């Protein structure tokens, strides 16, 4: 109950990533949706293979973005009584770093 | 657009500057992403070429397609030991035509191969483009700078990439000579004066020693270490904190990659915090395993960890001076260039050796180069 309006600045900064982070999401959603119908096999195999790397560039340009952002994310410091921000950062990691392993199992699932 | 005024370009390894003399100033001139600097990077992709910010932004995605470090090809033979040795730390490709080395990427789905001009007439048209973006006139006049050191052969490759980029280079002039040239040591009054140029800059640290005698410059001597960088600074902060985790957690955070270059952006940046505070504190969330890292690093603790790196700075300074003949009480000018020259430790170091002698140093360190070309451009013009 001793909120702060220096909080405020922080808390602006953060919710800024967190839409940032909703962006890039929406583009790996797509991606998984693509990895998802080339892997039915609608597609002649001999040239399988290279549809799948083929979305190599896009997978790595998300996770590019992703750690763009853990890396502005690691720019703030925030004093233990900025408890919101503390929590909304931590969350914010969290987040990026499910969204990041996602990323992963598609790179595993391409140009193989 | 209308003709524009001569523009004074710094061609460097890892970031080129583009200044412009108007007004009675020189105007150091900011790219599309307002940076004073932009990265000497060009990438090749399956759609473009992008070149500077943009460039060296995409290089996770696409190591071996950007190219970097061309100013360490540039008027070499491909058998020169320089070109041997850097090639084993590149992603990029570099083939033998005909003695020449060259480029080699996969560009808009074709293998296409480059000659080291060609790429930093790519890194050149972009400072163009910068310094008519900003000054809403065609910009065709240009003096670019290269280190004393080059030869013959590496100073035509250089005049060769600004014709290829469209450019009339009025003059291509000497680094040190360029930042003597920002800082009006020519035109001193007096006698003849010895200037020390120590340049930590760039991935590079070269030491020039200058003769100014009635505005001629003279190259003493050159001195230097071409791996040496703020990258080495980077890495001793990075294994201090790899060690302080593995203190503290029991945990090798080494081997991810992601954890790894979380650490090492943190590092750059606090590494640039103590240059003007005296301690510098890091919260990265869950770096590795959940684990959240919570530190700080002062500036004394900095120094001792680069303590050697620091002083060793003295060296090519000694073997400097040894070679222009000449004792260190005999230099009438000292000039930082590069921007690891702004650690205050360095300054302290360079400033005791030369018995408290004040240095050269209001001028930003990493537009020094630029700002002495743009003054020579205007000469010129
Ligand atoms: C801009 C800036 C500010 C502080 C620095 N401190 C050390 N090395 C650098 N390269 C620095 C650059
Ligand atoms: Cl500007």
């Amino acid at each position: 109950g001793s909120n702060s309006p220096q909080e405020e600045v922080e808390l602006k900064k953060l919710k800024h990533l967190e839409k940032s982070v909703e962006k890039i999401a929406d583009q790996l959603e797509e991606l998984n949706k693509e990895l998802t119908g080339i892997q039915q096999g609608f597609l002649p195999k001999d040239l399988q293979a290279e549809a799948l790397c083929k979305l190599d560039r896009r997978v790595k340009a998300t996770i590019e973005q992703f750690m763009k952002i853990l890396e502005e994310i690691d720019t703030l410091i925030l004093p233990e009584n900025f408890k919101d921000s503390r929590l909304k950062r931590k969350g914010l990691v969290k987040k990026v770093q499910a969204f990041l392993a996602e990323c992963d199992t598609v790179e595993q699932n391409i140009c193989q | 657009m209308s003709k524009g005024p001569a523009v004074g370009i710094d061609l460097g390894t890892t970031y080129s500057c583009v200044g412009v003399f108007q007004h009675g100033k020189v105007e150091i001139i900011a790219n599309d992403q307002g940076n004073r600097t932009t990265p000497s990077y060009v990438a090749f992709t399956d759609t473009e070429r992008l070149i500077g910010d943009a460039a060296k932004n995409q290089v996770a995605m696409n190591p071996t397609n950007t190219v970097f470090d061309a100013k360490r090809l540039i008027g070499r033979r491909f058998d020169d030991a320089v070109v041997q040795s850097d090639m084993k730390h590149w992603p990029f490709m570099v083939v033998n035509d005909a003695g020449r080395p060259k480029v080699q990427v996969e560009y808009k789905g074709e293998t296409k191969s480059f000659y080291p001009e060609e790429v930093s007439s790519m890194v050149l048209t972009k400072m163009k483009e910068i310094a008519e973006a900003y000054l809403g006139k065609t910009v065709t006049n240009a003096v670019v700078t290269v280190p004393a050191y080059f030869n013959d052969s590496q100073r035509q490759a250089t005049k060769d990439a600004g014709t290829i980029a469209g450019l009339n280079v009025l003059r291509i002039i000497n680094e040190p000579t360029a930042a003597a040239i920002a800082y009006g040591l020519d035109k001193k009054v007096g006698a003849e004066r010895n200037v020390l140029i120590f340049d930590l800059g760039g991935g590079t640290f070269d030491v020039s020693i200058l003769t100014i005698e009635d505005g001629i410059f003279e190259v003493k001597s050159t001195a230097g270490d071409t791996h040496l960088g703020g990258e080495d600074f980077d890495n001793r902060m990075v294994n201090h904190f790899i060690a302080e985790f593995k203190r503290k957690h029991k945990k090798d955070i080494s081997e991810n990659k992601r954890a790894v270059r979380r650490l090492r952006t943190a590092c750059e940046r606090a590494k640039r915090t103590l240059s003007s505070s005296t301690q510098a504190s890091i919260e990265i969330d869950s770096l590795y395993e959940g684990i959240d890292f919570y530190t700080s690093i002062t500036r004394a603790r900095f120094e001792e960890l680069n303590a050697d790196l620091f002083r060793g700075t003295l060296d090519p300074v000694e073997k400097a001076l040894r070679d222009a003949k000449l004792d260190k009480s005999q230099i009438h000018d000292i000039v930082l260039v590069g921007g690891s020259t702004r650690i205050p430790k360095i300054q302290k170091l360079l400033q005791d050796f030369f018995n408290g002698k004040e240095l050269n140093k209001s001028i930003n360190p990493d537009e020094a180069v630029a700002y002495g070309a743009a003054v020579q451009a205007a000469i010129l013009s």
